C-alpha cells in the first residue's frame, strides 16, 4: 500500500499533503486563475449549477495533485476532510470529480470535528471550528458526533472581513501621492479581499474582556461622555504601491468585537459553546466542559483563546447558564499542530491506519455500481 | 502561440465532454481516429526536477525529502531561488535584499552540507499517537 | 491577429547583408565582438553593446525597437569581467525589453518591457510574459512561463513550441519587407 | 558650459546638454541622457551611469510656477552610485552609496541615503526621504525592508578603466 493523500477544501484556504506527517505539505488560497478573469474565481461556491462547480473542482484538484503534490491520482487513496452539514450537491460533486475524472481508488468523507479530536488523543471533547464562512461547534463524546446538539453562527473570517471594510470606509485616511497628504476619504469604492485579510492578520488583535466590555458600551454611547479606553497607535498600510492607508487605532480592537458582541439575541462565538453544552445529555456535561478544542484560522488571531475562555466564564455567571453550567471547570486543549492545521493532522493520523481506511472508505467499484455516497441524511 | 493569437480559432473534441480548444493545445490519438484535449486525456507522473539546479531526482528519494532539493533554497520574504555568497557562507536574494544573517542563522564552514531546517516540535508526540491508533485499528 | 502574421513595411535605411537586416537608427557600439551568423532582425533604437562581449545570435533572431542586450559582469574574486552571452536559435526579444542575461536558450519568446536580471540563464522553449522582472542569477526550465515582479513559475506552455515558434520568427522575417 | 575632469572616463559618444559639472572618477556609458535645464548636474566621484538614464534638472518644465525667486535647484549626486538600465532620475539632493535598479522611475523630490536600493520596474513619484540603509522591491507594492549593511560597488567601476579604451 501507498501513503494516502489528505485534502481539506475550504472557502479561504485548502490544506494538502500525505498521511503520517507532522503537518500539511502545501496550504494555499482556494482559487484558480482562469484566462480572461482579472480576479481568480473561488473553487468552493455553494448554490450554483453542478457543471460550473465540476469544472472549477476539476481545475483545482489538478493543481493540488501535480504543482503542489507530485504523485499519480489513480495509484493511492484519498482522505477528504469536510465539515459536518457541508451542502449535499457540493460533497456529491467533489466525490464525482475524484471517482470519474481522476479515477481515485477510494475517498473517505471524514467530519473535521471528529478528526480534530484524534490529534489530542482524548476520546471525548467539545470542538469549536471558527472558519471563514460560519463558526460551527459540535460535541464529540467517545467517537460519536452528537448532531442533536449542533450550533453555528456567521461570525467567522467573511463576517470579520466585511466588518473591517465598513469601518475603514467610515474613517478613511489614505495618502495617494497626488496632494493627498491631507486625509482623503473613499478614493477607491471597494477594497480587495486580499488586502483586508492582510490588514486583519498584521494590524488587528483581540482585546481583553475588561477592555472589550468598555469598547462595546463606548461605541454604543449609552448615556455616557467619552467612556472608551486609550487605543493603540495608528498603523500606516501601503495600498497598490503609492497609496498609503492610515489605519485608526480604534478600528484594530473594535473590528473583532462583532464576534463577542451580544447584540440582544445573546448569540456570540463565546455563547455558542454554552448554548450547545446546555442542550447536551446530563451525563456528558462535565466531561465535554473539561475537554474544549478550538480549531480554525479565525481563532489564530492574537489573544482570541484568552478572550473566549474569559467571555465563557463571564457568560456562565449570567442567570440563563447559571443554573445548569454554574459550577463547571472549563479547560482548553493545546493541539500539537497550529490552530489552522488541526483538522488536516487528524486525517493524516487516520490515513496512516491503512487497515481501517480501506474498510470505512467508499471504493470506486461501489460508486460506479450504486452512484450513492453515504451521508448522515436517510438512505 | 501567444504573439499570434492561437486563442481565437478552436477545434472541437468528440466523446462525453465537448470542449473548444486551440489546435496548439490539443493532441491527436493515432491508436483510434479522434483528436482529444488536455482536459479529456488522463495525466501521469514521470520525473521530478529542481527549477534552479536542474537535477533529475528519482520518485523514492522525493518521498523521503518531501518533494524538495537539498542544495537549492527559496527566500521566504519574496518567492525567488536564493544564492550562496561568501565573505564562511551566507544565503541572500537578488530581488529583495533579505539575508540569512537578518533572521540570525549562523554562517557554515562547508557550502551546502552545513545548512538544515530545524526538526518539527510535535514530531515525537506524533509517532506515539500513530502507534496507539495502529494497535487500536489492528 | 487570428494566427496570421501582419505586414510591417521597413524604410530604405537598414544594413541588409548575407540575410542579416540591422536598422541604421539602432546603435550597436562594439561591432567587432558582436556576431550575427544567421538571418537576424534588429529593430530601430535597440542596443547591443560590446563591453567585453561575444553576443552570438540565432538563425532567425528578432529584437523589437527600444530594446537592449548587454552582457553581465561576473563578481569573481580572481578577476571581475563581463561574461559573454549567447542568444540561441529562433529567439524573439519583444519591444522596449531589457536583457542583462548570460546564455539565453533557443526557441524563446521574451515579452515586452520585461527586465531580465544579471547572470540569468534561460533554457530552450520558454516564454517570459510582458511587464515581468526576472531577478539576478535565476533559471527558467523548458515549457514554462515566468511572470510577476518576483518573477516565478506561473504555469506551462503548449507542448508544440519547438515546431510552432519556427513558423512565427520565419513568417515575421518573410512578412517584414521594404516599402 | 562643460567642466570635464581628468580620471573620469566619460564617453564622448554619450549625449550631454546644459551647464554640466562632471565628477573626478565618473564613468558614463553610451546613450546616457544627462540635461542641465535650470541648474547644473553636480556629479560625485564613482557615480557611473549605464544605458538609458534620464537625468534632467527641468523643475521649470515639470511645474513652471514662476516662484522661489531664482530657484536654481542644483542636482547634487553622491559617490559610488550605480545608475542601472532605463532608470529615470530627478533628485535635487542624492546621497552616497545607493544603487537604483533597472527601469526604476525615481520621484521629482526623493532624497536617497546610504545602502538604499529602488526596486527593478518600480515607480515612485511621491516625495518622501528614504530611511538609512533600506531597500524597496516590487512595482505592485513597495514592501520596504531595512538592509543589515550598506553594499559597495568599487571593483566594477575600477575595471571599466580597462574596457572603455578603443570603444
Ligand atoms: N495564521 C493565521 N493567522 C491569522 N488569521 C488566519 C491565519 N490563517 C488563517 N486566518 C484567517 O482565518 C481564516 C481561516 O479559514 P480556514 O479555516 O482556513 O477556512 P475554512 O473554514 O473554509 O476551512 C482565513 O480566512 C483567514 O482570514
Ligand atoms: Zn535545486
Ligand atoms: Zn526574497
Amino acid at each position: 500500500e501507498k501513503t494516502a493523500v489528505v485534502i481539506d477544501l475550504g472557502e479561504a484556504f485548502t490544506k494538502c499533503g500525505f498521511a503520517g506527517e507532522t503537518g500539511p505539505r502545501c496550504i494555499i488560497p482556494s482559487v484558480i486563475k482562469k484566462a480572461g478573469m482579472p480576479k481568480p474565481i473561488k473553487v468552493v461556491q455553494y448554490n450554483i449549477n453542478t457543471e460550473e462547480l465540476y469544472s472549477y473542482l476539476k481545475e483545482f484538484i489538478h493543481i493540488l495533485y501535480f504543482r503542489h503534490l507530485l504523485v499519480n491520482p489513480r495509484d493511492r487513496r484519498v482522505v477528504v476532510i469536510e465539515s459536518v452539514l457541508c451542502p449535499s450537491h457540493f460533497r456529491e460533486t467533489l466525490t464525482r470529480v475524484l471517482f470519474k475524472y481522476f479515477e481515485v481508488p477510494s475517498v473517505l468523507l471524514a467530519p473535521s470535528h471528529l478528526m480534530a479530536l484524534l490529534t489530542l488523543g482524548i476520546n471525548s471533547a467539545m470542538v469549536l471550528d471558527c472558519g471563514y464562512r460560519e463558526s460551527l461547534v459540535l460535541p464529540i463524546y467517545e467517537g460519536i458526533p452528537v448532531l442533536n446538539c449542533w450550533g453555528a453562527l456567521p461570525l467567522g473570517g467573511k463576517a470579520l472581513h466585511k466588518e473591517l471594510e465598513t469601518q475603514l470606509l467610515e474613517q478613511c485616511t489614505v495618502d495617494t501621492g497626488a496632494a493627498k497628504e491631507q486625509s482623503l476619504p473613499s478614493v477607491m469604492g471597494s477594497i480587495p479581499e486580499g488586502v483586508l485579510e492582510d490588514i486583519k492578520v498584521r494590524t488587528c488583535f483581540v482585546s481583553d474582556l475588561t477592555r472589550g466590555l468598555k469598547i462595546q458600551a463606548a461605541k454604543f454611547n449609552i448615556d455616557g461622555n467619552t467612556e472608551r479606553p486609550s487605543p493603540p497607535p495608528n498603523v500606516d498600510y501601503p495600498l497598490d504601491g503609492e497609496k498609503i492607508l492610515h489605519v485608526l487605532g480604534s478600528i484594530r480592537d473594535s473590528v473583532v468585537e462583532i464576534l463577542f458582541e451580544q447584540d440582544n439575541e445573546e448569540k456570540s462565538v463565546a455563547t455558542l459553546i454554552l448554548d450547545s453544552l446546555m442542550q447536551c445529555p446530563i451525563d456528558t456535561r462535565k466531561q465535554l466542559a473539561e475537554n474544549l478544542v478550538i480549531i480554525g484560522g479565525t481563532s489564530m488571531l492574537p489573544g482570541f483563546l484568552h478572550r473566549l475562555l474569559a467571555e465563557i466564564r463571564y457568560l456562565v455567571e449570567k442567570p440563563k447558564y447559571k443554573k445548569t453550567l454554574g459550577t463547571k471547570t472549563f479547560r482548553i486543549h493545546t493541539p500539537p499542530a497550529k490552530a489552522n492545521c488541526v483538522a488536516w493532522l487528524g486525517g493524516a493520523i487516520f490515513g496512516a491506519l491503512q487497515d481501517i481506511l480501506g474498510s470505512r472508505s467508499v471504493s470506486k467499484e461501489y460508486y460506479n455500481q450504486t452512484g450513492r455516497i453515504p451521508d448522515w441524511c436517510s438512505l | 502561440a501567444s504573439l499570434l493569437q492561437s486563442e481565437r480559432v478552436l477545434y472541437l473534441v468528440q466523446g462525453e465532454k465537448k470542449v473548444r480548444a486551440p489546435l496548439s493545445q490539443l493532441y491527436f490519438c493515432r491508436y483510434c481516429s479522434e483528436l482529444r484535449s488536455l482536459e479529456c486525456v488522463s495525466h501521469e507522473v514521470d520525473s521530478h526536477y529542481c527549477p534552479s539546479c536542474l537535477e533529475n531526482m528519482p520518485s523514492a528519494e522525493a518521498k523521503l525529502k518531501k518533494n524538495r532539493c537539498a542544495n537549492c533554497f527559496d527566500c521566504p520574504g519574496c518567492m525567488h531561488t536564493l544564492s550562496t555568497r561568501a565573505t564562511a557562507y551566507y544565503l541572500a536574494c537578488g530581488f529583495c535584499r533579505w539575508t540569512s544573517r537578518d533572521v540570525g542563522m549562523a554562517d557554515k564552514s562547508v557550502a551546502s552540507g552545513g545548512w538544515q531546517e530545524p526538526d518539527h516540535p510535535h514530531t515525537q508526540r506524533m509517532n506515539k499517537l500513530i502507534e496507539y491508533y495502529q494497535q487500536l485499528a489492528q | 491577429m487570428e494566427l496570421g502574421e501582419l505586414l510591417y513595411n521597413k524604410s530604405e535605411y537598414i544594413e541588409t547583408a548575407s540575410g542579416n537586416k540591422v536598422s541604421r537608427q539602432s546603435v550597436l557600439c562594439g561591432s567587432q565582438n558582436i556576431v550575427l551568423n544567421g538571418k537576424t532582425i534588429v529593430m530601430n533604437d535597440c542596443i547591443i553593446r560590446g563591453d567585453l562581449a561575444n553576443v552570438r545570435v540565432g538563425r532567425h533572431c528578432v529584437v523589437k525597437s527600444r530594446s537592449v542586450i548587454r552582457p553581465p559582469f561576473k563578481k569573481f574574486s580572481k578577476g571581475v569581467a563581463f561574461f559573454p552571452l549567447h542568444i540561441g536559435d529562433h529567439v524573439f526579444i519583444e519591444e522596449d525589453c531589457v536583457v542583462n542575461a548570460a546564455q539565453i536558450g533557443s526557441y524563446v519568446h521574451v515579452g515586452k518591457n520585461c527586465v531580465i536580471g544579471r547572470r540569468c540563464v534561460l533554457k530552450d522553449c520558454c516564454k517570459i510574459l510582458d511587464n515581468t522582472v526576472l531577478p539576478p542569477e535565476t533559471v527558467v526550465p523548458p515549457f514554462t512561463v515566468f511572470s510577476g515582479c518576483p518573477g516565478l513559475f506561473s504555469g506551462e506552455l503548449p507542448e508544440c513550441t519547438q515546431e510552432l515558434m519556427i513558423d512565427v520568427t520565419k513568417s515575421y522575417y518573410q512578412k517584414f519587407l521594404p516599402l | 558650459s562643460v567642466k570635464i575632469a581628468p580620471g573620469a572616463v566619460v564617453c564622448v559618444e554619450s549625449e550631454i546638454r546644459g551647464d554640466v559639472t562632471i565628477g573626478p572618477r565618473t564613468v558614463i556609458h553610451p546613450k546616457a541622457r544627462i540635461i542641465a535645464e535650470a541648474g547644473p548636474i553636480v556629479i560625485g566621484e564613482g557615480n557611473l551611469i549605464e544605458e538609458q538614464a534620464l537625468i534632467i534638472n527641468a523643475h521649470p518644465d515639470n511645474i513652471t510656477p514662476d516662484a522661489e525667486d531664482s530657484e536654481p535647484k542644483p542636482m547634487i549626486i553622491g559617490t559610488n552610485n550605480v545608475f542601472e538600465v532605463g532608470c529615470y532620475s530627478q533628485a535635487m539632493k542624492m546621497g552616497d552609496n545607493n544603487v537604483i535598479e533597472s527601469k526604476a522611475y525615481v520621484g521629482r523630490n526623493v532624497i536617497l541615503t546610504s545602502g538604499c536600493i529602488i526596486g527593478a520596474c518600480c515607480n515612485l513619484n511621491t516625495f518622501e526621504v528614504i530611511p538609512e540603509n533600506t531597500v524597496i522591491y516590487g512595482a505592485d507594492c513597495l514592501r520596504r525592508v531595512q538592509t543589515e549593511r550598506p553594499q559597495p560597488q568599487t571593483l566594477q567601476l575600477d575595471f571599466l578603466m580597462k574596457i572603455l579604451p578603443n570603444y
